[PDB]
């Protein structure tokens, strides 16, 4: 429906990936891992000497390649910190400006998935258990602290996604798996206070925070989910709120907002969801390149727009968490960001086409043409 | 019953 | 087998 | 050690 250009948000290539001598081989969601909008992860595979290129995106896209000797490597959030694992059993962290070995242990069962909830803690999930690792509190050889156990509904499924909120008390586990020819997503909610998990089907999820009128200055905790149905094709995004302060007169009103598909992308599904808690912007991106903006407070789509033609396999937040950066399956690294200085343009072209319906529809049946 | 309405 | 790399 |  709209350009790039005209609606209100700006679009960078941090990196081409493949401009930087990176095989398409090790393109995929397995190899290139991407936990910000500082480090990008290459895992090379090659010849039994593996190799790791660390893409320093804030120094000039900057390669760093050292021989490693795992099956997975990712990067801390900000710090120059690479966590290393292999066998899926053997786990190694390493500051790489000290030298200095900040963990190093041996899980009993095998590692599947893994990422950094937030700058201090970095959260494992296993084929039954979910735990978390607190690499900075100094204690080289302590093994992960189990959280809880994964739900059922994760069984059979590929664990893709483990989120989590600033107090680091309410998670979320996303999973997929393949069915009626599609990919469906479930889901592993998690309060650590009340020691209790729940079920619920869907692709992303992400915990944020919003101010309400009225709340002065505190804010209300929300989660952002979505899904789409494998059966029914129907996809849909839900905002709910978490642990309430009664304290606060208001509290944010459940929102539920169909996402959008087009007919030639009856495969596609949500890969990825950020948000931006400054301007309470909501950013779904699906795995063929559609983005969609929502506002956070009603839930109201503002936008839909196609950024790639290649597949995406892997996101992040973007500048300050204020935007989404992704990785497609070419290699290049696309960021997308609101830019509140081109709404006022983008506004006033609305205008002018509303203006201008309204005339065509007094040319129809509407009361004018004087 | 369940934490959330979801 | 990767599901998101299909 | 798994990197150097």
């Amino acid at each position: 429906a709209m350009a790039m250009s005209d609606l209100p948000i700006e679009f960078t290539e941090l990196v081409d990936l493949m401009s930087l001598g990176i095989s398409p081989q090790f393109l995929d969601f397995r190899s290139t891992t991407f936990e910000s909008d500082h480090f990008v992860t290459v895992r090379e595979t090659k010849d039994g000497t593996n190799s790791v290129a660390i893409v320093d995106l804030a120094k000039g896209n900057e390669v760093t390649r050292k021989n490693m000797g795992g099956d997975s490597a990712i990067m801390h959030p900000s710090q120059m910190v690479i966590s290393v694992r292999a066998n899926g059993t053997i786990v190694q962290i390493f500051n790489l400006e000290t030298k200095s070995k900040l963990k190093s242990f041996t899980l009993d069962e095998p590692v599947i998935f893994w990422r950094w909830l937030s700058e201090t803690t970095l959260g494992f999930v296993t084929a039954r258990s979910i735990l978390t690792s607190n690499v900075f509190d100094g204690n080289v050889n302590a093994k992960p602290q189990l959280l809880t156990l994964r739900h059922a509904n994760l069984n059979n499924t590929q664990i893709i996604n483990f989120v989590a909120n600033k107090n680091l008390d309410w998670f979320a586990v996303v999973g997929i798996l393949q069915e009626n020819g599609r990919i469906a997503g479930r889901i592993q909610l998690f309060s650590k206070q009340r020691n209790i998990s729940q079920a619920i089907d869907g692709h992303v999820a992400i915990f944020t925070n919003i101010l309400l009128e009225g709340n002065g200055s505190t804010p209300v905790q929300v989660f952002v989910t979505g899904n789409r149905n494998a059966t029914t094709g129907a996809g849909e995004l839900r905002i709910i709120e978490i642990d309430h302060d009664a304290s606060l007169p208001s509290q944010y009103q459940k929102e539920t907002t169909d996402i959008f598909f087009p007919p030639d992308a009856t495969n596609d599904f949500p890969i990825a969801v950020q948000v931006s808690e400054k301007y309470g912007i909501i950013y779904l991106l699906t795995k063929y390149g559609f983005i969609h903006l929502y506002e956070l407070e009603t839930g109201t789509n503002l936008f839909v727009n196609r950024i790639t033609a290649e597949s995406v396999f892997t996101a992040a937040p973007y500048n300050h968490e204020n935007g989404i950066a992704c990785i497609n399956k070419k290699g290049q690294v696309l960021a997308v960001e609101i830019s509140t200085s081109q709404i006022v343009p983008y506004i006033l072209n609305k205008l002018s086409n509303v203006a201008l319906a309204l005339i065509v529809a007094t040319r129809g049946g509407l009361p004018g043409a004087d | 019953q369940d934490l959330l309405d979801l």
